[PDB]
Formats: structure tokens, sequence, C-alpha cells
RNA sequence: CCGAUAACGAACGAGACUCUGGCAUGCUAACUAGUUACGCGACCCCCGAGCGGUCGGCGUCCCCCAACUUCUUAGAGGGACAAGUGGCGUUCAGCCACCCGAGAUUGAGCAAUAACAGGUCUGUGAUGCCCUUAGAUGUCCGGGGCUGCACGCGCGCUACACUGACUGGCUCAGCGUGUGCCUACCCUACGCCGGCAGGCGCGGGUAACCCGUUGAACCCCAUUCGUGAUGGGGAUCGGGGAUUGCAAUUAUUCCCCAUGAACGAGGAAUUCCCAGUAAGUGCGGGUCAUAAGCUUGCGUUGAUUAAGUCCCUGCCCUUUGUACACACCGCC
């Protein structure tokens, strides 16, 4: 017990890590050796109580996006959300269900009437809102 | 630390002054903070390049 | 007509009780039935998987 | 082939109650020539389970200030009054101190300090580990009671207070101390 | 620390840091440290070994006349990170267990804001005020006192015994000191005398060079004692002999022979303590012309119990109530 890493060695794991991601490993003994000179490290003691943190937190990274920023996930991100756009649109569809309330709304707005529009049937026992309190 | 010597008594002067830190030794000492940790910045070394051979 | 002393096995420990962390309360099955456990409070070292006597079926049963 | 004390082989023990089998330690990897190998059996938890039984006799029997560091006395102790026990049963001693452990260690207690209810307050029961350590005292106790103001040597009062409880004669201080805490627990049940 | 977030960005403290301990047959080295090997020896075996066994006996930096650094010394470094595996956990911070490893919590030092009418004016040529300053409260000298005893309390030492005492044999340390500005007073080997304390000559050491290979105690092995206030305990007290000093009476200390008192494990209470720890056991340093029952350190032997709780004693954070704020030892 009383493991826990202080602010000292967290930042400086964290900058470390964001600035040389690809020299960095997996490995705690070549971690320790690229720390040597990535950075000015006081101490032997300081320097692989932060090789040992950053190997740590390069093995969160490998599996999820830890909050230390990488250029690699970080244009994967500016992948995916700008990309998958599917062929077909999900707002294309044939039919459109709308409820006849909904219908007389666009009667007033002369865009009724359409093709894709199909008139349902509107629900009927109006059993809608929570039964108050407990039970 | 140093006393004055006033007609009412004495008063105690203690001043303590945190040197900077300085490679030269002059101005003050030359270790870093033990918890400082300065990390050196890198060129950009991308190299997103065809793999060509310079010939020298 | 007295009960006769029997054994059971510790299965799960229950936490410290006591007022002073003195006593363990364990959960113990007996070796006659498998399926038939209690809860009892113990006192000394106690850990998951040991064998401890009982001069009583029934004295304790409570959770805190 | 290891024959502690240069004789009785610890192989030939045969353990009586579950209870205490994996907490008395006599055989196979705790088979030791002598009953002094300081290693450390404090560092955890659940770890003098492993300390070989003698050892733990030898420890529990310097006590009392006057003889603290002295082991090596403890260890003659000990060794002359397995050869007291051996001459007088016949038997193994490390069967007997394993028998007189066995009788020693009291199956109950009491605890709880609620008002002092009506010995102690509530009936308790005990861990194995507490029942070796609760046996091998109250021998200890005895047989340095037995041994104190007398000319009966510490040699030989241990070997009659281990003969007492291997047997169960209840003519052993142990016994006695042991009955006396079952009865007061049964009275706090 | 992770995270939630009207907060964001910081600073101190904690941590980090320094010293110490544990591992490096890896490096650097060693006549003020040794180890091996070899040559001279000395003793035993000699049937017959003989490269036999022992030597803290002498030599091979007495410079051409051996090597090496394991042991010792001490520097540079390395080495341990919750790093690897399994489980728990938001799978975060971390926690538990296990493997390998010398080491998976070695001990210390330092240590915030604010404060106390806490202690020191008897540490200071630190100091304000006040007092005294020649029949002195200055300073010096002589003597006495600080020790004085119907009694109460605190820190300790020795014990109450056979797990012991006495007698003899054997056997193992580490800290660290040692010849003086003033200042006079060192640690001591070896030989002789004496029963002892001691005394008398000769050295050595300003020191990994001499004490000193610190032949320590406990412990270990043999002898006597035999459960008794006994060979337990050594208080009290008589006589004698030395040492220090200018001086020993109100015994400075030490030695010898006599006396052997309470004390047979101690009420209510109450202290300290988690691993090389408690305790047993000695040895250094400080004080020291003479000196330790004290203290500060060191080694030696070496455990029982526990890996928890808020019950007592308190402490920290949040909420809460308050007529308190000299703060519950309050107020009324
Ligand atoms: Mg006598």
């Amino acid at each position: 017990m009383g493991r826990v890493r202080t602010k000292t060695v967290k930042k400086a794991a964290r900058v470390i890590i964001e600035k040389y991601y690809t020299r960095l490993g997996n490995d705690f003994h070549t971690n320790k050796r690229v720390c040597e000179e990535i950075a000015i490290i006081p101490s032997k003691k300081l320097r692989n109580k932060i090789a040992g943190y950053v190997t740590h937190l390069m093995k969160r990274i490998q599996r999820g996006p830890v909050r230390g920023i990488s250029i690699k996930l970080q244009e994967e991100e500016r992948e995916r959300r700008d990309n998958y756009v599917p062929e077909v649109s999900a707002l294309d569809q044939e039919i459109i269900e709308v409820d006849p309330d909904t219908k007389e709304m666009l009667k007033l707005l002369d865009f009724g009437s359409l093709s894709n529009l199909q008139v349902t049937q509107p629900t009927v026992g109006m059993n809608f809102k929570t039964p108050r309190g407990p039970v | 630390v140093r006393h004055v010597l006033l007609r009412q008594g004495v008063l105690g002067i203690k001043v303590k002054i945190m040197l900077p830190w300085d490679p030269t030794g002059k101005i003050g000492p030359k270790k870093p903070l033990p918890d400082h940790v300065s990390i050196v910045e890198p060129k950009d070394e991308i190299l997103p390049t065809t793999p060509i051979s310079e010939q020298k | 007509r007295v009960q006769p002393i029997k054994l059971a096995r510790v299965t799960k420990v229950l936490g410290r009780t006591g007022s002073q962390g003195q006593c363990t309360q364990v959960r113990v099955e007996f070796m006659d039935d498998t399926s038939r456990s209690i809860i009892r409070n113990v006192k000394g070292p106690v850990r998951e998987g040991d064998v401890l006597t009982l001069l009583e079926s029934e004295r304790e049963a409570r959770r805190l | 082939d290891i024959k502690l004390f240069g004789k009785w082989s610890t192989d030939d023990v045969q353990i009586n109650d579950i209870s205490l089998q994996d907490y008395i330690a006599v055989k196979e990897k705790y088979a030791k020539y002598l009953p002094h190998s300081a290693g450390r059996y404090a560092a955890k938890r659940f770890r003098k389970a492993q300390c070989p039984i003698v050892e733990r006799l030898t420890n529990s029997m310097m006590m009392h200030g006057r003889n603290n560091g002295k082991k090596l006395m403890t260890v003659r102790i000990v060794k002359h009054a397995f050869e007291i026990i051996h001459l007088l049963t016949g038997e193994n001693p490390l069967q007997v101190l394993v028998n007189a452990i066995i009788n020693s260690g009291p199956r109950e207690d009491s605890t709880r300090i609620g008002r002092a209810g009506t010995v102690r307050r509530q009936a308790v029961d005990v861990s194995p580990l507490r029942r070796v350590n609760q046996a091998i005292w109250l021998l200890c106790t005895g047989a340095r009671e037995a041994a104190f103001r007398n000319i009966k040597t510490i040699a030989e009062c241990l070997a009659d207070e281990l003969i007492n409880a291997a047997k169960g004669s209840s003519n052993s201080y142990a016994i006695k101390k042991k009955d006396e805490l079952e009865r007061v627990a049964k009275s706090n049940r």
C-alpha cells in the first residue's frame, strides 16, 4: 500500500508522453532510459517513478483515449467524426410516420399531401403521465 | 538574523531570501529544484516522404 | 440428548465486530451439510478456508 | 531422514483433528534438525503457521525477562524434555506434543466489555491459530509455574505438563485453565 | 491522487530532498587493508604418503623481490518502479496476492499559516527599565552549605532465585576515544614487585600504523550447592591498605576481611512497545585531577501477540446546535 503518485510525477509523465509518444514504449527499462535525455530529472528515484507511471499510462493509452493527447488518436478521431458518412441518408425514407394531428399543421403551411407522408392512426387512451407519488 | 538596539529594547530581524537557480553558480546555486522537471522541446522530424537514399 | 461437538468451515469473512475489533464475523458451513451455513463471530486470526469447531449449533445471526 | 535432535522421525506423527492440521507444522517441509531457524516469521499475518511447532514452543518457553534472548538454553530444555517424555511414554515425543496441543487448545472463550454481564460478557468461538497459540502459551505457563520454587527441573516440569496434557488427565495446569475458560464461555452463552 | 464542479491559475506544507542500512565475485584502487600462491621455517604423522595437518611464525615495495581485490576500506555508478502475472475497482486513482529479486513500508534529518503572557535576563562583551556600586549585590580569599531527615512523589539500579548462584574451561563485537593556544590533566602495550587496589622501569601511538586481531558480557561446556531468607540479595556497619587532589571529616573513588537487613513477584492505578522490535547483556562518548545507578550511541542474544477498532484517551474532515469568544477550566 501507499503507492500513490503525486502531481510532480503525474504532470511530468503526461507532458513527456504528449511530447515523445512515438519514442516511448511498453518497456519500463527503456522508458527510464529515454527519460534520461528527454527531460532533466534531478533524482533517480524521481526519474524511475516517472518512467513507471509512463509505462502505466501507455498501457492505458494503447486501449483507450486517456486525457493525455496523442496525435494518432487525434487524427483517428478527426477521421471517424468527419467520415463514416452513410452512402444513403437516414432522412430520405420513402414513407414517413405522420400523426393526423401533425398532418393538419402542414396543411396551413400548404406543404401537406406529400407522397412520402403516411397518415397513421393516432393512439387512443391518453394513457400517458406516470402514476403520481410513490407506487 | 540581526539584533537592533533601540531605546525601548531589542528588535529581532530575520531575513530569508530564496536564491534563483542559475547554471553559472554566481548569482545563486547551480542544482535545480529536486521536484522541478524540465522537458526539452524536440523538433518536427515528421518525414512523411517516400523512402529515398542519399548517396555520399 | 446433548448436541455433540461438530465442525464448520469458514467460507467468507464478514468483517470485524466486538466494539474493539477483537472479533471477526465469519460465514461458516457445516462439514456435515454443505448447504446448511450460518454466521458466527470468532476471535483470533481467521482466514477463509479453515475449519473451526462448534460446541453448540445456534448462537447468533445478525448483519452489521 | 531428518530426526529432530538426532532422533524421533517426524513423518510418523498424525494430526488428530482436521481443525488444526493446517496450523500444526511437524511434517514434510516442517522437518528441521533444530528448533532454531530464525526466519522472519512475524513479517506477515498467518506466517507463524508455517513455523515448525517445536520452534514456537522454544520461542514461548523463554519468558519473564530473566531469560528472553536465551534461546540456546530453551533449545536444550526442549531437547531434554523430549528425552524424558520419550522415556516415560515409549512413544514419539512429537506425537505427545501434538496431542498435548490439541487437548490444551481451548475451543470457546468469552469477550465483549458490555458492563461485564455474567463473567466477561458474550461467548465467542476461537480460531485454529489462536487455539494453537493459547495451547503453547498455557503449556509454557504451566511448566514455568510448576518448576518455579521447587527442586524439579524445567525439563521435568515441561515433560510432565506435556504428558498430562496429551493424556487429558486434568492434572495439568493447561487443561485446568482450558476447562475453566470453556465453563465461563458456557455461562456467557 | 482520480474525478464532479463558478471556478481558473498558482504558492507553502505533505511528497520530493540529504544522511544512513540492505545488493552488487561488475569498475577504480590499495605495506596505514587483506586473501591466495610460493619459499624458509616450528610442531605432529610417520607404517607411508607429503600437493599430508596447524601456525595472527618469517619473507616474496627491505623495489625488482608473486599475483588478486572475494573478505576490509570508499568513490564513481547501477539497482526497486506497484515494474511483471492473477483478481478487485467506474476498470480511473489505486488495493490485495503471487513470481523473480538483496530489497515490494530500513531508520533518521529537515519540516507550513497562526499562536502560547509555555521556558530561558543563572549561556553570551544579546538586551530596555529598575536596584546596587567601596562597610559593594563588583571581585578575591578562608570555612560551612548545596548531601542536612518524623514524611509524601517521580525517573532508575539491584533483587526476590535451581530457566539459578559459585568455581573452572572454552568462545565470539561494533560504535568510538586517545598527549592539551589559553590549560596543568592522554590511550596504553611489555618486563618486574604485590594477594588486590596499585607501584616501579622501558617503550609505541597526534593514530586503518600503538593500545588493538579491541581475547567484552550474556551465552556454551564441566564442578559444588538443593527449595531453606539457603552458597539467593548485599543494604547497613567495623577494621585495615592504596590512588587523585592544595585539602577526602559530613565516609571522592578503588581493594581486602568481617555483618547478611528488608525482599518469597508486589493493591488501586499506570508506562512503553510491532521485527533484528520488546527484553536480557555488556562496551564506548559526555560530564571527568577522582569518578556513572544518568544520558547519548554501539554491538551481542533475541521473542510473545496483532495486520484490527473507535470501547476508553485523544486527533482530523463534514453536517449540526449554541445565550461561549479570557472561547466548557466558558457562561449562568
Ligand atoms: Mg556464598
